[PDB]
Order: structure tokens, then C-alpha cells, then sequence
């Protein structure tokens, strides 16, 4: 798994490897009211969660 | 003139500022961090290495008892045994067939290959510190070195620059370290003169060259076995042979905030905690007045293609008019938008193109052009790769950025659920208002 | 087996301390205490010292006009002169009554006696410690020397000790010193690279040996007379000399708590604070069983002097009678009072004399011997001298410590007052049983 700050990776005697996520999703900023909420879901879980 | 900033620290990330004079033309600097790094002070304690064993040769004596004295070497051990009676290769050593003895003795030393495998103690202090930059100043590219505190200054093209202190005090090593061969290690040494018959510091010694020993290995000698001359004992097998088996991951594998460790000195590089102070001093030579700067009287904007990526995925397009030819400077006026470009050069009636990166969903920000500014607004798409290997190059959000969209659908519920609360207690009022006065 | 003990932090002073063990005889042990000794650690800064100044010969042109080119060493300077006309020994020097010119140029170095007269700018960290004994053991002297932790041992006639740590961090220097031929001045130099044209620091290099010289003091070429050949200019004098004439008094006349200085290398000895641990080990070869050891039967006390003075100001007369000859131990049983001897010899039916000291009005003290206990008493008289140029050999006294003769007077004071209350009491309360009752 690769965390918000990132991963670190050592093979054998070779160099290390660095990895960093990025923003994907499914759902859209625009549209209609259930589509808005699925975009903050799979970004932000457990704020959207609180405040709704 | 005197300018002040701040600066994360973060290798590999330009950042922006802006110099401000009355009755002069805005400047715009560009400054990048290369390498930090710390290093403490160190005093030694003692040294390890392997020992040797010594042995002269036994004392056989026939039809008497012998004795021995003490000495003072290290380990030293003596006993003398009764009923012996040895052989060699041609017969019987000694006529009598009783009331013989035998000696032997041993003691300890140093072993002479101490001089090129040894492990040695440290103490450790606190450290000081280290920095690079690289600045972009007047269309050249500059390169400074200083210390990382306030007591050092440096001048470079009539320019001064002081920086630091830093704003965090947090070190990876301890007060107790071990050094061998280009690997450090966190350890909780025993002290000198208090040794161990099977761990780390059995033998122990000042200095590579000193001529004192200090040695806690078990000796105890043992009888010969019938029809043999020779010299046998018991003793515990060395300690720095142990760890070197088991000794297990280094410090350089284990270390947190991504920090490297070299040994040759020792040092640390690139820690990715807190924030470095930087001042600057311009001269006054280096300034443009506004007359003779050009000046820009109509604008508009444009934006075709937004993407919210961690590379610049943006493009936008600027028109003008221009007064006469020159050079001008761009800077953004808002928090969550970059913009790469430092600065163009105008002329006549034409059109201007830049790139920017964002984290926004719905994207509004104004653009500064030489004393002027104009409004952009566009709608961004999510990106579709999962993975990169490299860090974003825009700030994070906060809680009052939303797409317009969700901003819209919070108002008219909000709103129509306080239209009711609001017309209910006017009924109430006007109610308790008619029975007060009929009583 | 191991003992545990504390001492004061005071040089000069002998202390005696109790090993009672269970099956064999009590021994008494003395120690004193002959330097202690604080070292910090150092870093290099700058150096400072005297500068020179270059001229060459002035250049004249008569019949046309000079000039000059830009050079990049320090505190250079250039100027050009019209209309001059110089004379020598034989005559005018050139033909043309008009249009000449003089060039002249000069710029400043660093002096070669620096490396004899000079002054040092440092940086200071934590210290460490070390310390000097003298013990008295098996009635011989030894001395002992090791580092003040938890972190050495040393062994002597088969003992171990442990010195340390102390009770204290307090350090005589700050962050900053400044270090000139013995002498140790705290002060708050100017950073590198900001000098001042007429104070300490106006010209900075960062060894000895360097070829790097930074300067600043001011420079300005004047116009030369008529009729003559120079070349004038004005300078702002030396700082380094001015401050050998005003730097004040140094920190070994200054310093609190009556510490020592020494700069070679720099080292602070002799400061009272605190208290120091210490801990020791005695093999089970240096004890007396009880059974060999003789015995004690009637005793008795009798002090024919004393005057509470800082020094040994008691005289005692004791007797005995005793089984066999051999050694015992002496010790008191109270804190108030000290006893200068250790050990004593006795034999058949004598008597043994000892001295002692004290601060108490009245004493009451108790003497142990060889496991027995004796009762002594007297009355002390005030010394008659003023100062003295020692300290004393005694503890302090508390608020209970009071003379026998004033003892009495209080307590048939708050006895006779208490009296008168107390019968008032029981009047009252007969009164009131009976008005309870009666109703
Ligand atoms: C989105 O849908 C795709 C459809 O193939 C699926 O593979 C993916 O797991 C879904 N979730 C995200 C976060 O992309
Ligand atoms: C090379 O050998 C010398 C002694 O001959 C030793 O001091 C040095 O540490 C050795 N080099 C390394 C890298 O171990
Ligand atoms: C040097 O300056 C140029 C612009 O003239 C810039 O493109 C380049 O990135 C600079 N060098 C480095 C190493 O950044
Ligand atoms: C003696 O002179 C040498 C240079 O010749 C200098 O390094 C040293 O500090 C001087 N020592 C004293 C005590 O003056
Ligand atoms: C050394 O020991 C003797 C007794 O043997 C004692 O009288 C003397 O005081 C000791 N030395 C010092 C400096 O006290």
C-alpha cells in the first residue's frame, strides 16, 4: 500500500525506487446530488462521513 | 532595500516572491533548494578488536615437586598436577615411576590485526548545519553557499544574503553511537573497566597504539590426559566475532523523514522537516522606473484545457495592447494556482500563452501583468494514472473550496428550511401581543 | 560487598564514614578531596589582527589625459588630478605649463606579524568532568583519579570505585568567548562579513594561513599640494589597538563562587557546588572476625577543657580495661561533633586520650569502641579571636540546639501559665452541670 507521503522500496543491490499517489475517481463535481457525494467519498472518507 | 520570506524545506520545488517599491516596477525572484545538511560533534571512548592466547612450553620434573610464583599480566593462571608419566617417540622420558609433576601457565594479549579491524565508541554532541541555493537574478542563474544560521553573510553580484536559523531542533542520533566501515548504529555500550565474559566489550583499549589492556575472559586450565605432553584449557569464544553475525539493518535502512546517512564524516542530508528564513538586499541600481516601463491598456481571457494532474495541466491565453516594446513580469494573485512563467516581452496588438497547475475543481484566479489585472475562470476533469514518481508542485485545500455546483444546492436548502422557522414566529408574537391587551 | 556514600563538594576537608558488616568488626574509612576540574568543548570562528596598506609610485603625465581600469582587490580606489606642476631637486620636471595629470591608486592587504599577535573567536558546548582523591585504607595512603560518571572504574589494591555523577550543570562561560594570551573575555562578536570601520572585527579572516581577507575600513585619496610629489589620503585607525587598551578585567577576577581559569587548554577549576556519589567495593580478605577481635568491659569519661572554636579546640580522658592487645576503631554517634583520630591501640588496664570539635554550647555526645558505648558532658567557653584565614571543621547547629541552664527557664514559664488555666477550666464547668440541671 502506498500512503499520502509516499513508499520506499529496496531490491537486492540495485537503488531504491519512490512512489506517490494521485487523485482518481468516479463520480463528477457536476451534476446531479448523488454524483457529488460519491466524488468527496472516495477523496476524503471519514470528513464526508462527519459532516453530511 | 530589505526583503524577508520563508521557505518550506523541500528539495527539488521552485518557489515565487514579489518585491514591491513605490515609484518603481514589481520584481519577481525564483529561488530553489539543492542540499541541507547537519552534522554533530564527536568525542571517542575506546575501541574492540580480537584477542590472541599465549602458551610457552610445559615443565616436566621427575623425581622432585616444582612450585611457581605470580606475575602481573593480564588472565595469568597457574597449577601443578602430580602423578604424570609421560612418552615420547623412543620411549619413557623420566626413570621414576612416581613423584613427578608438571606446570603450565598462560595469560592474554592483543591480537596485532587490531590495526585494521576495529570497531570504535563515540559521544555525541549537538550539530550544526548546512545550505545551497540556486536563485534566478536578473535572467542569470547564481549559486550560494552558507551556513544555516544567523552569523554568516555572502555576496554575489552586489548583493548580500543571510539565511536561517532553522525552526526545528530534531536530530537522528543519540547520545551513544558505534561507527564500523561505513555503517552507524544506536547502542547502549558497557562501561569501560566493567566487561562481559561473552558480549560486546571483553577487550577494550584507549587508543590503536596504546599499550594497556583491560581483559574479562574465563581461563581455567585442565589435566593431561594420560601419555601426552601438551596444554589444555577452557575459555569463552570471542565477542566481536558474535556481533558481526547478528548485528542486524543499519541505521541509513531504518532512519525516519527519508534522511541519508554517510560516514566519512558523519552526516545527514536531506530531512524533510520545518521551514528556513531568508533576507535579501537589493541595490538601487537595479530597479526600472515606471516611465519608461511599457504600459498595457486591454485585456481578455481564455481558458481551453484544465486538467488537476501534479504536473502543469493547465493553458491559458491573454490578449493585449501595448504602448511601445519592453519587458514586463507575471505573477498570480491567489494561493492555490503556479504559474511558470517569470516574464515576457510585449509589443504592439498580440496575444500572450502561459501554464499553470491547480488542485481546484472549479478554477478562479486573476492574473498580474505590468500595474493590471484580468479575471479567468474554467472547469476542470480528473486525471486517469494512479501512480507517479514524483511529488505535486501545488498547495493543499481547504474546507471553504467547493465546486459552485455543491455551493448552489447548499444555499436553497438552507434558505427554504429558515423561511419556515422565520414565518412561524411571527405568528407568535402577534398572538401573545392581542392577549396581553384584552386582559 | 557494596557501600554507598555522599560527600560535599568542598576541597580541603577530610570526611569519615561507618562499614558495619554482620560476623565481623566495624571499620572506619577517611577521604579528602584535591581538585575537581570542568572542560567544554570548542569550535573555531574567525581571526583578527593588524592590516597594511600598498602604494606605488604616482604616475605623471604632462601634454595629456590619464585613466584608469577596475581591479577586483580589496578596498581599491582610483582618481585622476588636473592641473598640476611638480618641481625636483634640478628644476621643473616636465615642459608644458597646462594640461597635466596625475593617477594614483592604493588598496590594503593583511600584515605578516599576525601570526604572533592575534586574537581567537570560539563557540561553546556542553562540558565534562574529572577528580582527584586521597583515601586512607588499611593504614596507607592511595590515591585515586578518574572521570566524574557513571562510565569508569578503576581498581587499587583489589577496591573499585565509582565517581559520580554530579548534583549540578552550572558552567562558568556562555555561548561566546574570546580567548588572548591567558585571558577569557565573554562577548558578543559581530557576525562574518559585517564589520565595522572603527571597532573589534573591522578586518576578519578564518585562519592563519588563509589567503581570504575581508575588510572594511574607509579609504579616500585626497588632492596633493603644489609644487610637491605624494600621495595623501585619510583612514579611519585601527580597532585590534584600541581594544588591547580598553578590554577591562578578565573572568578570573570576576568570576562567582571563587573559581580558577587556565586557558591551555581552557579549563575552570576549583568550583563549590553541589555533591558528589560515590560507591566502593571491599574484597572479604580485608575483615576481622569477631572472635580474634578484643573485648571491652568497663568504661568511663572525663573532658577537662573546651573551647568551641574552628579549630580542635577538645581534650577527653578515657578508661578501660581490655582482654588482649590489638587495634580498634573510634566513632561518634552524634553529627555535632567531629573526632580526628581513627584507629587506637590498647593492652591491659590504661587509660587513652582523644581530641575533638565543636559549635555547641553544652555537649552531650556519645563515643563507640570496639562495640561499646560511653557518656560524656561539659561546658564550653567562647574563643577570644576575631578572623581567622581557614574554614571550619564543623556543621552548623539548628534551632533545637539550646543550653541546658536556658532549657529550664522555659519550661517553668509555659509551665506556671498553663497552670492558671487549667483551674480556670474546672470552675467553669461545675457552674455550668449545675444551671443544666437545676431546670
Ligand atoms: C472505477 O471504475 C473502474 C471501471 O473499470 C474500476 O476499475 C475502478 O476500480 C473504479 N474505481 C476507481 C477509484 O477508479
Ligand atoms: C586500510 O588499512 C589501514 C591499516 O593498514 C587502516 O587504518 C584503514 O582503516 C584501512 N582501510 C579501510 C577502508 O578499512
Ligand atoms: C539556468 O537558467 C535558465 C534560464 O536562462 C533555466 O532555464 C535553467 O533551468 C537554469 N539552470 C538550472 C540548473 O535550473
Ligand atoms: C610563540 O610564537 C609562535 C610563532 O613563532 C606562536 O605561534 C605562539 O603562539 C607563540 N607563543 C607565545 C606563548 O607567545
Ligand atoms: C599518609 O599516611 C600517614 C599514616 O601512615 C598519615 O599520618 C598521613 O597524614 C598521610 N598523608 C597525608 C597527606 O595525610
Amino acid at each position: 500500500t502506498v500512503p499520502t507521503e509516499g513508499l520506499e522500496v529496496t531490491w537486492g543491490n540495485n537503488e531504491p525506487y519512490k512512489y506517490w499517489p494521485q487523485m482518481s475517481t468516479n463520480g463528477t463535481a457536476h451534476g446531479h446530488p448523488h454524483e457529488i457525494i460519491l466524488y468527496y467519498y472516495e477523496l476524503y472518507p471519514t470528513m464526508t462521513v462527519v459532516i453530511v | 532595500y530589505e526583503h524577508v520570506t520563508v521557505i518550506p524545506n523541500t528539495v527539488g520545488v521552485p518557489y515565487k516572491t514579489l518585491v514591491n517599491r513605490p515609484g518603481y516596477s514589481p520584481m519577481v525572484l525564483e529561488m530553489e533548494l539543492q542540499s541541507v545538511t547537519l552534522e554533530p560533534t564527536l568525542s571517542l571512548d575506546y575501541i574492540t578488536c580480537e584477542y590472541k592466547t599465549v602458551i610457552p612450553s610445559p615443565y616436566v620434573k621427575c623425581c622432585g615437586t616444582a612450585e611457581c610464583k605470580d606475575k602481573s599480566l593480564p588472565d595469568y593462571s597457574c597449577k601443578v598436577f602430580t602423578g604424570v608419566y609421560p612418552f615420547m617417540w623412543g620411549g619413557a622420558y623420566c626413570f621414576c615411576d612416581a613423584e613427578n609433576t608438571q606446570l603450565s601457565e598462560a595469560h592474554v594479549e592483543k591480537s596485532e590485526s587490531c590495526k585494521t579491524e576495529f570497531a570504535s565508541a563515540y559521544r555525541a554532541h549537538t550539530a550544526s548545519a548546512s545550505a545551497k541555493l540556486r536563485v534566478l537574478y536578473q535572467g542569470n542563474n547564481i549559486t550560494v553557499a552558507a551556513y544555516a544560521n544567523g552569523d554568516h553573510a555572502v555576496t554575489v553580484k552586489d548583493a548580500k544574503f543571510v539565511v536561517g536559523p532553522m525552526s526545528s531542533a530534531w536530530t537522528p542520533f543519540d547520545n551513544k553511537i558505534v561507527v564500523y566501515k561505513g555503517d552507524v548504529y544506536n547502542m547502549d555500550y558497557p562501561p569501560f573497566g566493567a566487561g562481559r565474559p561473552g558480549q560486546f566489550g571483553d577487550i577494550q583499549s584507549r587508543t590503536p597504539e596504546s599499550k594497556d589492556v583491560y581483559a574479562n575472559t574465563q581461563l581455567v586450565l585442565q589435566r593431561p590426559a594420560a601419555g601426552t605432553v601438551h596444554v589444555p584449557y577452557s575459555q569463552a569464544p570471542s565477542g566481536f566475532k558474535y556481533w558481526l553475525k547478528e548485528r542486524g539493518a543499519s541505521l541509513q535502512h531504518t532512519a525516519p523523514f527519508g534522511c541519508q546517512i554517510a560516514t566519512n564524516p558523519v552526516r545527514a542530508v536531506n530531512c524533510a522537516v520545518g521551514n528556513i528564513p531568508i533576507s535579501i538586499d537589493i541595490p538601487d541600481a537595479a530597479f526600472t522606473r515606471v516611465v519608461d516601463a511599457p504600459s498595457v491598456t486591454d485585456m481578455s481571457c481564455e481558458v481551453p484545457a484544465c486538467t488537476h494532474s501534479s504536473d502543469f495541466g493547465g493553458v491559458a491565453i491573454i490578449k493585449y495592447t501595448a504602448s511601445k516594446k519592453g519587458k514586463c513580469a507575471v505573477h498570480s494573485m491567489t494561493n492555490a494556482v503556479t504559474i511558470r512563467e517569470a516574464d515576457v516581452e510585449v509589443e504592439g496588438n498580440s496575444q500572450l500563452q502561459i501554464s499553470f497547475s491547480t488542485a481546484l475543481a472549479s478554477a478562479e484566479f486573476r492574473v498580474q501583468v505590468c500595474s493590471t489585472q484580468v479575471h479567468c475562470a474554467a472547469a476542470c476533469h480528473p486525471p486517469k494514472d494512479h501512480i507517479v514518481n514524483y511529488p505535486a508542485s501545488h498547495t493543499t485545500l481547504g474546507v471553504q473550496d467547493i465546486s459552485t455546483t455543491a455551493m448552489s444546492w447548499v444555499q436553497k436548502i438552507t434558505g427554504g428550511v429558515g423561511l419556515i422557522v422565520a414565518v412561524a414566529a411571527l405568528i407568535l408574537i402577534v398572538v401573545l401581543c392581542v392577549s396581553f391587551s384584552r386582559h
